[PDB]
């Protein structure tokens, strides 16, 4: 019951495990074989899901240039550095994997263990994008907004933050380059 | 089932090596199984280790006077 | 109910969720069971015993949510919540070895022999906790520098871990003053006041 | 396979020499086997547990020991042998500290 629970988290939801597009990453709660409040760290977990649901939605909507939308470089920039940063998350997601498959009794317990990490680091970002998505921010604008949040203190996030921070300040540097 | 013990006897082997090589014990993959296995006998542990430690001592013994 | 499924409650419980037959009481703001696995009450104590980890875990799980999600109640709480979490990840790999024990001995004796210590742990955690509120910017320096005047060698090690730690933004903050005389202090928590 | 038949390897592997010229060596081993062939100790994983992780933690060694106990979790996973108890004992014995200087309290 792990493989397809970490498909639902994969971006693909499953069957026990109900993507409902505005519940987020919903349950159907009808199976047997954990506690409740097992499935509610499940749940927990869930959050981040439904999380990365939206932002791969959002990253496929700002990877398209006529739309009212926030548009330019920038827009593509944010989901191409939103999904280098999930780089790091889709490979812990298959290391671990890997690790469950190969272990006869690897405890959730003990996956919930291995991403507390990325649990860690997700919900600052997850933040972050939807105060840039209520704010619109466009031009160097969100770059400010960046350069604001770019004090971060969550230290995953903060580093995080400095490397999606230095590809729009290349970005920007690209752009006064060709001004030079 | 001869392969499922061979695959176990790897996998332990494998735990075993892990174990030692967190214990930092020096003790070498000569005693992969001959040391375990033959203490699994039926040994008196608390001989066997004492039998291997003046094994370790002359051992040692041995590598000094020979260098 | 069995003893074994009291364990398994209780291989829930440790992780502060409740079990079948054990539920998190409000009552005592821990765990009391469900009094529907009528069985003897030294079972009962052990559990009794058992939950304080339940009770301090959730009150550091809605602490540091707390603190983390207040992205201006200072970036020092944001890492003492960071740091809380690595301690948490760390009890939660102990939880997970637990369950792990679950499926397929031991004894909940030796569970509590085996959880005294992380009980030692979460204690000195809690103690750091609900010892630390209120103070912020060199308040919470100040805690910091305050809560380390115990012993306990472990507990000492531990929190000087979480000190060491809580220097680094400081000690940014006092390199950039130091390095640049640069004081981007927006909640205005360093000691050196900014008079823009 | 037989008892003394792998005493007679195991001690021309220790001394990377032949049985023979073990003789001697291979007659005091054999002199300290006879002595005592069981434990005089019964076998409770538990304390030999709680013992090694003493020793990690009095090496300074808290992730190893959380290391070992994974891998024990592991291999009581594992389990294949019913007295392992005289194995981790061995392997306790065998453990050195090349990660912390010499200097110890003495225990009870």
């Amino acid at each position: 019951m792990i493989h397809e629970l970490l498909l639902a988290l994969s971006g693909y939801p499953g069957s026990i495990f109900t993507w409902n597009k505005r519940g987020g990453l919903q349950v159907s709660q009808d199976f047997p074989f954990l506690h409740p409040s097992e499935t509610s760290v499940l749940n927990r977990l869930c959050r981040l899901g439904t999380d990365y649901i939206r932002f791969t939605e959002f990253i496929e909507q700002y990877t398209q240039q006529g739309q009212g939308g926030l548009h330019g470089i920038y827009l593509r920039a944010f989901c191409t550095g939103l999904d280098s940063v999930l780089q790091p998350y889709r490979q812990a997601l298959l290391d671990l994997e890997q690790e469950f498959l190969a272990d006869p009794h690897l405890s959730i317990s003990h996956i919930n263990y291995s991403l507390d990490q990325f649990q860690l680091l997700f919900p600052s970002v997850m933040v972050v994008v939807e105060q840039i998505k209520s704010q619109k921010i466009h031009g160097c604008q969100i770059l400010e907004t960046v350069y604001k949040h770019s004090c971060g203190g969550l230290p995953p996030v903060r580093s995080a933050l400095e490397k999606i921070l230095a590809v729009c300040h290349g970005v920007m540097y690209k752009q006064l380059s060709a001004w030079m | 089932a001869a392969a499922a013990n061979l695959n176990a006897v790897r996998e332990t082997m494998d735990v075993l090596l892990e174990i030692s090589r967190i214990l930092n014990t020096g003790l070498d993959m000569e005693t992969l199984s001959i040391c375990v296995r033959l203490c699994e006998q039926g040994i008196n542990p608390e001989a066997l280790s004492s039998v291997i430690k003046e094994l370790r001592k002359a051992t040692e013994a041995l590598k000094a006077a020979e260098n | 109910v069995t003893e074994a499924a009291l364990v398994r409650d209780i291989l829930y419980v440790f992780q502060g969720i409740d079990g079948k037959h054990v539920k998190m009481s409000n009552a005592d703001n821990c765990y009391t069971v469900e009094g529907k696995a009528n069985l003897s009450k030294s079972l009962r104590d052990t559990a009794v015993r058992l939950a304080e980890l339940g009770w301090l875990h959730n009150k550091i799980r809605k602490y540091t949510d707390q603190r983390s999600l207040d992205r201006s109640f200072g970036l020092v709480g944001q890492s003492f919540c960071a740091a809380l979490h690595q301690e948490l990840r760390e009890y939660y790999r102990l939880l997970s070895v637990l369950h792990s024990q679950l499926q397929l001995s031991l004894t909940l004796r030796r569970l509590l022999v085996w959880t005294y210590d992380p009980k030692m742990r979460l204690k000195t955690l809690a103690a750091l906790v609900d010892h630390c509120q209120g103070r912020k910017g060199g308040e919470l320096a100040s805690a910091v520098h305050a809560y380390t005047k115990t012993g306990d060698p472990y507990a000492r090690s531990l929190v000087q871990h979480i000190l060491s730690l809580v220097s680094h933004p400081v000690l940014s903050f006092l390199y950039r003053w130091i390095y640049d005389g640069e004081l981007e202090d927006t909640y205005h928590e360093f000691f050196v006041a900014s008079d823009p | 396979k037989s008892p003394n038949v792998l005493l007679q390897n195991l001690c021309c592997r220790i001394l990377g020499k032949s049985e023979a010229d073990v003789a001697q060596q291979f007659q005091y081993a054999v002199r300290v086997i006879g002595s005592n062939f069981a434990p005089t100790v019964e076998r409770d994983e538990f304390l030999v547990a709680e013992k090694i992780k003493k020793e990690l933690t009095r090496q300074r060694r808290e992730a190893d020991a959380a290391l070992f106990s994974e891998l024990h979790r592991k291999l009581h996973s594992q389990g294949v042998l019913k007295n392992k108890w005289s194995i981790l004992y061995l392997l306790l014995s065998l453990s050195e500290d090349p990660r912390k200087q010499p200097s110890k309290v003495s225990g009870y």
